[PDB]
RNA sequence: AUGUCUAGAGUCUGAUAGAGGAAGUUAGAAUUUCUGGUGUAAGGGUGGAAUCUGUUGAUAUCAGAAAGAAUACCGGAGGCGAAGGCGAACUUCUGGGUCAAGACUGACGCUGAGUCACGAAAGCGUAGGGAGCAAACAGGAUUAGAUACCCUGGUAGUCUACGCUGUAAACGAUGCACACUUGGUGUUAACUAAAAGUUAGUACCGAAGCUAACGUGUUAAGUGUGCCGCCUGGGGAGUAUG
């Protein structure tokens, strides 16, 4: 069953292991067949409690379409990456439509 | 007198500077006697906040 | 649902609506319930009942009588038959409810007859219920 | 889950026309598809209690149905029970 | 309730336990 | 972790009338006498309900008072 | 895996259990390329006397050519022919097929299935039965088969049903718990494999009977309290004794806690800190 | 025995609340232990003391590492489930309820002896884990005595996986289902933009009625019935025996 995902997740500091741990993501998504991604940049800001040492790190948002079963293997999968540090992935909102 | 009722949208811890009024000034979550809350708010309201301190978005204790 | 009683729910119902002191009470309709029902206006217990609609269903609206006093004129009407316990009787052992001052009702071969009838046709069968 | 196409898919197969789902073999054959899917899921997840309580539930409710049905329309039952494989 | 019907009770109970721990064991 | 920045002007009395007060505002030394030796999730919950009858009786009691009068 | 239980049809078999080989591709005689016949050992030196004691004859066995040590294989895909069993030790064997046409034998790990495809070396994917160097190895991953020594072979953690901790990386080394318990420093360029041994209910098991433990080629042991005074430093037994003395082993060195570790070791700069009792 | 109907009960559609359950991941506070600094004679504990801990460097304080268990604030005259019960966060799998013109089936229902399933905590078997707490047990006190209350320690157990036990003041001391019978004050969910009302719950007070009284009182212990379970003075006794 597809579903309609949304995700966060947090990276460390400097720009290129940013982008870099980012692509590797987006690309992670594509091979578990990943539709409709589309990405919020939130920005880079200090965290108040330290995290794997760091103390400031920058925010993404990540809402895209992927069916049911992958999930446990993605999720997996993710934490292979160094530098994602922490992450959550929701279903949709509870939207008042 | 439910603040999310009026502005007509709804918790997301995405929104977290608008859910900084509604925590104590090191963490704790105010009850609904207190900020005047509606109940489903309430419980959203909490669960957003979980869902940020655990995205470090919010403090769990200021240092 | 298990309803149990078309007749008791009936009797439950206008028990109720007349020892509260309601002016009318609305009940489900049925063959024997207007036979009861009939019977109670020959005698004098109810004013008159009439045939109505709600979403599509038949119901009957019974007008309940009082004295100038609000003392209801059914005093105490309670079943004497049912499901776990049938009780007939012959036409020789009718019981006479309260010295005739109350009325018994019967269902029998010739319909539900009151047991004044019962009795000056000559015929018994199952004790529907009490009233006086 | 069973989706909304197999249930319509069964409601199609089994009713009268495309309409019917109210209908006791189309009660009886959605019955048995969230059955099969439920005991599928109880052999996995041994220590899931609700689940089979809901289970038996709904076992109670097709032999419910099947007794109606067989009183009702018998041939029509054998019929029935013979194309779903429920034994006798 | 006054009680002490649920002490005599209790106190019964406790004899039989402490009959039944003593006669355990053996054989 | 409850502070009050004392000023360069500002009087060491008020400054921990100050602090007392956002201490009783956080409510730690409550919590603290709380947890200070386990009690059974039975005992609370009969302590909360003997509390609120207590308040309710006490309400009744007060407005009963305040029509007698 | 499982255990296969027996009703009591003699009084032996009340407690007999062995295995249920559901888990192994069965029907299996062993590749003839690598294998050879061998003697059974009962614990004799080339000198001919006895150095342990307690080891006889039991099943006649074949021995199979296991590779601990697949570092000259890097990066080179290979397939899995099947799970056998090995009486030589208690883990299972896969046969891996390779890509060039070599075949080889290595530790069933826990979960995998014929048909898998596994790799080794720096570049592999983390997957259970690849081999790795450790540097690769991420933290929180539980590996097995560890290699003491460049080009040595996996001497560490081996039998079945084992696994060890990955905890931390740092300089040359990385700590890594083994299934003692002790934390142990290792040198970072040595390789692993991922994931468990498989076959662990082969602990489960109860034996049933003394002839079984015959098979396993144990012979009996004889109490020292059985024994005379010259035999052993317990004899003596006029009647049950207890030895009369603090317990030893037949050569007079104390058996009740004291500890046979060298004092001054050379791996002592590699352990953090010893098992527990 | 054979039909007919839809208002009961179900299926389908739409909307919606929820610590419902199972599996797999993750988080921080706090505590304990270990290692490394600063630093000195007490710490700890009680009605009052002592045992104990500490000059082998305590307690206190800073930094680092490890493990276990439990989830403050939200959090209550809440919510869900048949009950037991369920509260850090996420996903997957999955059970139930509620509302409606919104169509379909056409009584397909209620209760249920045996039987089956589930069933707090304690306990048992196998294999792990073990921070904190803590039966048994040890020491110090109180006392005529203290096999206890108090203090310092402390093994099972508490935790996890699987297989047993099936007992509680397992309570609302009130079996389940349906048809009815004035109101007041809050509260949850839904419909309605919201009030305002309705429906389905959930609490307090209370008219009539009922009750030996206490109390109960639209969530009856009121007026009626269906079916099941159970009671016939107390002790002996939930014993003896099977
Ligand atoms: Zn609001």
């Amino acid at each position: 069953m597809i579903k309609r995902y949304e995700a966060c997740f947090l990276f460390k500091s400097e720009e290129i292991e940013y982008k870099g741990s980012l692509e590797e993501v987006k690309k992670s998504l594509e091979f578990f067949g990943a539709t409709d991604v589309v990405s919020n940049f939130i920005g880079e800001r200090a965290l108040e409690y330290p995290i794997k040492k760091q103390a400031r790190g920058r925010y993404e948002i990540i809402e895209f379409s992927m069916e049911g079963n992958n999930l446990k293997e993605f999720e997996s999968r993710l934490k292979l990456i160094r530098n994602l540090l922490r992450y959550m992935i929701l279903v949709k909102i509870v939207r008042k439509i | 007198s439910c603040k999310f009722c009026d502005s007509g949208k709804h918790p997301d811890y995405k929104d977290f500077d608008f859910l900084k009024k509604f925590i104590t000034e090191q963490g704790k979550i105010l009850p609904k006697r207190i900020t005047g809350t509606s109940a489903k708010h309430q419980r959203r309201l909490a669960l957003e906040i979980k869902r940020a301190r655990y995205m470090a978005l919010l403090p769990f204790v200021k240092k | 649902m298990a309803i149990t009683y078309s007749i008791g729910d009936m009797l439950t119902k206008l028990r109720n609506a007349s020892r509260v002191g309601h002016g009318s009470v609305d009940l489900k309709m049925s063959n024997m319930n207007k036979s009861i029902l009939n019977i109670l206006k020959e005698e004098g217990y109810i004013k008159d009942f009439n045939f109505l609609e709600k979403k599509g269903i038949a119901f009957i609206r019974v007008l309940l009588k009082y004295d100038n006093k609000r003392n209801p004129v059914i005093n105490k009407i309670d079943a004497i038959s049912t499901p776990g316990r049938k009780i007939y009787s012959s036409y020789r052992n009718m019981p006479r409810i309260k010295n005739g001052y109350g009325i018994l009702i019967i269902s029998s071969s010739q319909g539900v007859i009151t047991g004044k009838e019962a009795k000056d046709k000559k015929i018994g069968g199952e004790l529907i219920c009490s009233v006086w | 889950m069973i989706d909304k196409k197999q249930k319509q898919k069964i409601v199609s197969e089994f009713g009268k026309n495309e309409s019917d789902t109210g209908s006791v073999g189309v009660q009886i054959a959605l019955i048995t598809g969230r059955i099969k899917y439920l005991t599928e899921h109880l052999k996995i997840n041994k220590k899931d209690h609700s689940s089979k309580r809901g289970l038996l539930k709904l076992v109670g409710q097709r032999r419910s149905l099947l007794r109606y049905y067989q009183k009702k329309d018998l041939e029509a039952y054998r019929m029935l029970i013979s194309k779903l494989g429920l034994r006798k | 309730p006054c009680g002490r019907k649920r002490k005599l009770k209790k106190i019964s109970t406790h004899k039989r336990k402490k009959k039944r721990r003593k006669n355990r064991h053996k054989k | 972790m409850v502070t009050v920045t004392v000023d360069k002007n500002e009087n060491l009395e008020k400054a921990l009338k100050r602090f007392k007060r956002m201490i009783e505002k956080e409510a730690i030394i409550r919590e603290w006498k709380r947890r200070e030796y386990y009690e059974k999730p039975s005992t609370i919950r009969v302590k909360k309900e003997k509390a609120f009858k207590r308040k309710q009786a006490k309400k009744v009691r007060k407005l009963k008072q305040k029509t007698n009068r | 895996m499982g255990i296969k239980t027996y009703k009591p049809k003699t009084s032996s078999l009340r407690y007999k259990t062995t295995l249920s080989f559901d888990d192994l591709s069965k029907g299996n005689d062993p590749l003839k390329s690598l294998t050879k016949g061998k003697k059974f050992k009962s614990g004799r030196d080339s000198s001919g006397r006895i150095s342990i004691r307690r080891r006889g004859g039991g099943h006649k066995r074949k021995y199979r050519l296991i590779d601990f040590n697949r570092r000259d294989k890097f990066s080179i895909p290979a397939r899995v022919a099947s799970i056998e069993y090995d009486p030589n030790r208690s883990a299972n064997i896969a046969l891996l097929v390779y890509k060039d046409g070599e075949k080889r034998y290595i530790i069933s790990p826990k979960g995998i299935k014929v048909g898998d495809v596994l790799e080794s070396g720096p570049n592999a994917p983390i997957k259970i039965g690849n081999a790795l160097p450790l540097e690769n190895i991420p933290i929180g991953r539980t590996v097995h088969n560890i290699e003491l020594n460049v080009g040595k072979g996996g001497q560490l953690i081996r039998s079945a049903g084992g696994y060890a901790m990955i905890l931390a990386s740092d300089g040359n080394y990385v700590t890594v718990k083994l299934s003692s318990g002790e934390m142990r420093l290792i040198f970072k360029k040595c390789i692993a494999t991922i994931g468990e041994i498989g076959n662990e209910d082969y602990a489960n098991i109860s034996i049933g009977k003394a002839g079984k433990s015959r098979w396993l080629g144990r012979r009996p042991k004889v109490r020292g309290v059985a024994m005379n005074p010259v035999d052993h430093p317990h004899g003596g037994g006029e009647g049950k004794t207890s030895g009369g003395r603090h317990p030893v082993s037949p050569w007079g060195q104390p058996t009740k806690g004291y500890k046979t570790r060298k004092k001054k070791r050379y791996s002592d700069k590699f352990i953090i800190k010893r098992r527990n009792k």
